[PDB]
């Protein structure tokens, strides 16, 4: 069988200026009939894939220039002269040689100057409780880039893996991320502390900060 | 329009079955071999099958075959995936597609590269599989809130603010699977101050796949 391979994993780039993404594989591609069996394909963010290229160099219909796609054999890339916004999603490069198989993705982003979150606990609230329940959010507004480091507190006291964190897509028009990260606790053990507090580090903190709360 | 509709999906459990069809207008679908593709969510494309418009070579996935039925209607316009015996690692999103030919010989016994070409798809179907079932709670310069929305099965829901009154600084974020298999997500709203006690919001909330729709007023401190 074939393994697609594709770098980089995520590739943060900046409009007007281009980029270039690798795809290869364990086997050479050429032959059913000469030149390529493969394909790269867009998804761009809450939507379907489309063809991008084909038969390795084929720019598919209603394709910028700004696309073009290129190797032979195990080795391959996709070179966007020139991104624009829009462009952004997975790029998945296919292989068409033993029937089909995709390539494990290269996500694009879009680069941006850092930027730091606003932070903002949430209390558990009684009902919830009443269901028997204790999650404490912990909000973190429009910061680049994605990495961050957010870091649950009872009583001093740290916490591990008892937090899951969510991270919705980068924004459309100003390009920052949010995160979640939920800490929860059985009622019980939550009734019997007062001190609640996230701790966040972001590369665009001169030291981290901590939102509170007490009950 | 040129376009191909995915359908059937849904939820059912594992060992369990679907028939995904998959009609098309637009175009001429004798004229092009055809292909299913999964997304698991959070994972990346995985082909399925493949078929040819003579309705011949069909080709399968190794976490696929003996388990999915790639069957085809040129004169119906459709595509049919028969899906059983389901199991977990199952549960994705479903793309027909339009592909390409290019045929044989050195293939097998006579081979076809089923699709380089992949231009046209389908929006998806989802297909979910796992057990039990139903809804999930909601409970809830700048300051924040949003609402929480919690142990809920299966996705997806929809969240919103006063129906749609606030477009603006709502993050509601991904879904994520707890332990117990059950989701939860929060949305959340970035507000100015100011807008409490005169302004006052409400998340309206709709999980179908469990006859539930509610919304609840924040109000923050009494
Ligand atoms: C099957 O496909 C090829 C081109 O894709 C075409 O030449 C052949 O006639 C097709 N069979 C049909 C349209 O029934
Ligand atoms: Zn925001």
């Amino acid at each position: 069988d074939i393994v697609m391979t594709q770098s980089p994993l995520s590739l943060p780039v900046t409009p007007g200026e281009p980029a270039s993404i690798s795809c290869r594989s364990s086997q050479s591609l050429l032959h059913s009939n000469g030149y390529n069996y493969l394909d790269w394909y867009l998804q761009k963010p809450g939507q379907s894939p489309q063809l991008l290229i084909y038969l390795g160099s084929n720019r598919a219909s209603g394709v910028p220039d700004r696309f073009i796609g290129s190797g032979s054999g195990t080795d391959f890339t996709l070179k966007i002269s020139r991104v624009e916004a829009e462009d952004v999603g997975v790029f998945y490069c296919m292989q068409a040689l033993q029937a089909v198989g995709f390539g494990p993705g290269t996500k694009v982003e879009i680069k941006r100057t850092v930027a730091a979150p606003s932070v903002f606990i949430f209390p558990p609230s009684d009902e919830q409780l009443k269901s028997g329940t204790a999650s404490v959010v912990c909000l973190l507004n429009n910061f680049y880039p994605r990495e961050a480091k957010v870091q649950w507190k009872v009583d001093n006291a740290l916490q591990s893996g008892n937090s899951q964190e969510s991270v919705t897509e980068q924004d459309s028009k100003d390009s920052t991320y949010s995160l979640s990260s939920t800490l929860t606790l059985s009622k019980a053990d939550y009734e019997k502390h007062k001190v609640y507090a996230c701790e966040v580090t972001h590369q665009g903190l001169s030291s981290p900060v901590t939102k509170s709360f007490n009950r | 329009e040129v376009q191909l509709v995915e359908s059937g999906g849904g939820l059912v459990k594992p060992g369990g079955s679907l028939r995904l069809s998959c009609a098309a207008s637009g175009f001429t679908f004798s004229s092009y071999s055809m292909n299913w593709v999964r997304q698991a969510p959070g994972r990346g494309l995985e082909w399925v099958s493949s078929i040819s418009n003579t309705s011949t070579y069909i080709y399968y996935a190794d976490s696929v075959e003996g388990r999915f039925t790639l069957s085809r209607d040129n004169a119906k316009n459709s595509l049919y995936l028969q899906m059983n015996s389901l199991r977990a690692e199952d549960t994705a999103v479903y793309y027909c597609a339009r592909a390409n030919q290019h045929f044989d010989w050195l293939l097998s016994l006579l081979g076809g590269y089923h699709y380089y070409g992949m231009d046209v798809w389908g929006q998806g179907t989802t297909v979910t599989v796992s057990s039990a079932s139903t809804k999930g709670p909601s409970v809830f310069g700048t300051a924040a809130l949003g609402c929480l929305v919690k142990d809920y099965f299966p996705e997806p829901v929809t969240v919103s603010w006063n129906s749609g009154a606030l477009t603006s600084g709502v993050h509601t974020f991904p879904a994520v699977l707890q332990s117990s298999g059950l989701y939860s997500l929060s949305s959340v709203v970035t507000v100015p101050s100011s807008s409490l006690g005169t302004q006052t919001y409400i998340c309206n909330v709709n999980h179908k796949p469990s006859n539930t729709k509610v919304d609840k007023r924040v109000e923050p401190k009494s």
